[PDB]
């Protein structure tokens, strides 16, 4: 058996586009640019004493999408006076998308939850913003979709 | 060029698009007279109609066959011959009789309600549309009616409802037509004929070996089951010759031209992965009825026979004329294109920009990579080239490739300018058609088992 | 000495002993073969005891 | 689920480039639908309805002989 390249091309970070009301983003920080996680778990898990087990969904699709820039991007500025708007006028939501570049995609609404902290220092300091989403479901952008129906089973 | 909004929508109710995708051109040798080329190529039913074509012709069915199949592709490629007159055979039992008929553009459906009084009816009702009757003609004679178009007009005559056959005539042969349809484009791959008698398959047949095509034939006979011993149908007749094409017995073989369900399961698989057709699923076919014996006798004369099993339709063994699997002969037919399509491809980029290539040790080792890109390569990463070390035999099955140096060249190819005997292996992979399990079932309680610890020993140690 | 094709493919699926054998499917007293395919198409009978001498070495 | 395509620069022919107008933009919806007509099967027993079948085995799906 031999070594089989897992893509055609190469994953390009700069490829990877964030569209927030939409805008590009740009200055990001150094090691990662997002980071997108779930709230909470999938499907629980009741056990019974004798063994028996059923299972829930679970309906809470919060997330939180963190947002990594440097202290001396211009977009620290735009999200800055965006707080103070929507806490005076009471509009917090606004739309959030993200292009994969070799991987999955994200498209729904979100807000912002947490203002990072500012310190200045020897070098150029960085700030990691926290950006809530409605629904943290990462969806496929490739020729998936002609195999779902296969791995299915009981 | 002009545009009267700067942004427009097009609401399309219902309707689908669909992606462009690869494939390889199907070409149904019909006789018509509905355009002068030799060849034309359609990309959907609507456009054949169009042109003339009567809903369930012969072409049509073909066509409708085609891109129904989960392969289909999304071009067909339909010949032409000549055309003497048509037939429209009542034998059989049949209430109502509808026969479409198109005449230069016109479009009827006359209509009827013992065979020979139902094709003498039909002949007076033909008569009785003065258009048909001016510019076409109808005779009644035993089961079947006659029909034959006025020189200056076109007819096409296709099925309607009820039982009845469709027969076109010609004088031109399949073997005289073909070398002038292959000159006027060799773009296609699988090879089809409208006239089914022995003379037409066997001269497609010879013909397609000798100019790299893969042919199918449905044969709707029914001594393709006979007893084993009896060898006279045209299967068995191919088999003497030792001539590869996918032949299989069928019942609507000559109302439906079920061919185009094969090329539509066939058309859009790649061969590189050595996908066989064992248990593709076609529509338009209909299960095979007979009994385990005719089975048997089917498979004796290599006609593929589609067969119903657990509420499906499936194909079965896909073996050809000669007895080898077809899936062996498309695996071959593309390697021999691809390599030579890929060499071609690489030596005239490079002499397109000067420095061609030159018969010397330093410039002809390249063709090593250049071979191994391409095929070789796309056929190990798929599947369909098989790799590692066989612990039987005791031998690998990784590819090789040979190239001869300079020294080796004789003379007279330096001037002749063409190289020779270069030389390459592969071991093909292989599907898995048939299973056979060996089940137990235990009722006691079972015996209990030998408390032996120790580690099997492999062989006696007796031997002198 | 034409070649249509710029590429084509096929795709296609020491010491010598000598045996003293008793026949007459050629004149010469003496012949090479470099395989049983070009002893049958002279007419060599399949399990001959020449046959049989070259299929084994 | 909807579905929305875009194409990319390099499939753009040279001509629209200088048309500066983009097309062959691709979208996918699925219509619902009210109710308009129902139909209704009644039934009405007036003895002792009979008694029903006894088995308590969970419904098979469908006959095994199959081939």
């Amino acid at each position: 058996n031999q070594s089989k390249i897992l893509t055609l091309q190469a994953y390009d970070p700069a490829k990877v586009l964030v569209f927030i009301g939409g805008q590009r983003v740009s200055g990001f920080a150094a090691d990662t640019k997002i980071v997108i996680t779930r709230n909470n778990d999938n499907i629980s898990v009741h056990a019974g004493v004798d063994g028996e087990i059923s299972n829930a969904l679970s309906r809470d699709n919060t997330g939180v999408m963190t947002l990594s820039l440097q202290n001396t991007a211009k977009w620290n500025g735009y999200l800055a006076q965006w707080q103070r708007q929507a806490n005076v006028t009471g509009l917090i939501y606004l739309p959030v998308q993200v292009e994969g570049s070799q991987g999955l995609s994200l498209n729904t609404i979100g807000w912002i939850q947490k203002q990072p902290d500012l310190s200045y220092g020897t070098e150029v300091g960085q700030m990691d913003w926290e950006i809530g989403v409605l629904d943290a479901w990462l969806s496929p952008d490739q020729i998936q979709g002609i195999a779902a129906g296969i791995t299915g089973l009981l | 060029e002009y545009q009267d909004k700067v942004v427009d929508v097009e609401v399309s109710l219902g309707t689908q698009p669909i992606d462009t995708v690869g494939f390889e051109t199907p070409m149904f040798l019909a006789m018509h007279g509905n355009f002068p080329e030799r060849i034309r190529f359609y990309v959907s039913t609507a456009g054949m109609v169009a042109d003339g074509f009567a809903v369930g012709s012969p072409a049509y069915q073909f066509a409708t066959n085609a891109f129904a199949g989960n392969f289909a592709p999304q071009r067909v490629a339909i010949g032409r011959m000549s055309i003497d007159s048509s037939k429209v055979d009542f034998t059989g039992t049949t209430e109502q009789v509808v026969v479409n008929i198109t005449l230069n553009k016109v479009v009827k459906a006359v209509k009827i309600n013992t065979p020979a009084q139902i094709a003498t009816a039909l002949a007076d009702a033909v008569t009785a549309d003065a258009d048909l009757t001016g510019k076409a003609t109808a005779v009644a004679t035993g089961t079947y009616v006659t029909v034959t178009a006025v020189s200056p007009n076109v007819v096409s005559v296709g099925k309607g409802a009820g039982v009845y056959k469709i027969v076109n005539e010609s004088s031109e042969t399949v073997a005289t037509v073909l070398p002038s349809v292959i000159a006027e484009n060799h773009n296609w791959y699988f090879l089809a004929t409208e006239a089914r008698s022995d003379a037409d398959i066997v001269a497609a047949a010879e013909f397609a070996k000798a100019n790299y095509k893969l042919h199918i034939y449905n044969s709707t006979d029914v001594d393709a089951y006979a007893p084993e011993n009896s060898a006279a149908s045209v299967f068995d007749t191919l088999k003497s010759l030792s001539y590869d094409s996918l032949g299989t017995s069928d019942a609507g073989a000559d109302v439906d031209f079920t061919e185009g369900s094969v090329i539509g399961a066939m058309a859009a698989n790649d061969p590189s992965y050595g996908d066989s057709l064992h248990l593709k699923t076609m529509p338009g076919m209909v299960p095979f009825a007979g009994s385990d014996t005719q089975r048997s006798n089917a498979w004796s004369r290599n006609a593929n026979i589609y067969r119903g099993l657990y509420g499906g339709g499936s194909y079965i063994e896909g073996k050809t004329s000669s007895g080898q699997y077809v899936d062996v002969i498309r695996f071959s037919h593309w390697v021999k294109f691809r390599m030579e399509e890929s060499v071609f491809a690489y030596m005239k980029r490079r002499s397109d920009m000067g420095l061609s290539m030159k018969m010397s040790d330093e410039d002809l080792p390249v063709l090593k990579s250049v071979l191994m890109n391409n095929p070789i390569n796309i056929g190990i990463r798929n599947g369909g080239i098989l790799t590692g070390y066989d612990t039987e035999n005791k031998v690998s099955y990784d590819p090789t490739i040979i190239i001869p140096k300079r020294a080796n060249i004789p003379t007279n190819d330096l001037a002749a300018r063409i190289l020779r005997d270069v030389k390459v292996e592969l071991v093909y992979n292989n599907s898995l058609h048939y299973v056979k399990i060996r089940a137990s079932v235990v009722l006691d309680r079972p015996a209990g088992q030998s408390t032996n610890a120790q580690t099997p020993m492999s062989s006696s140690a007796v031997g002198v």
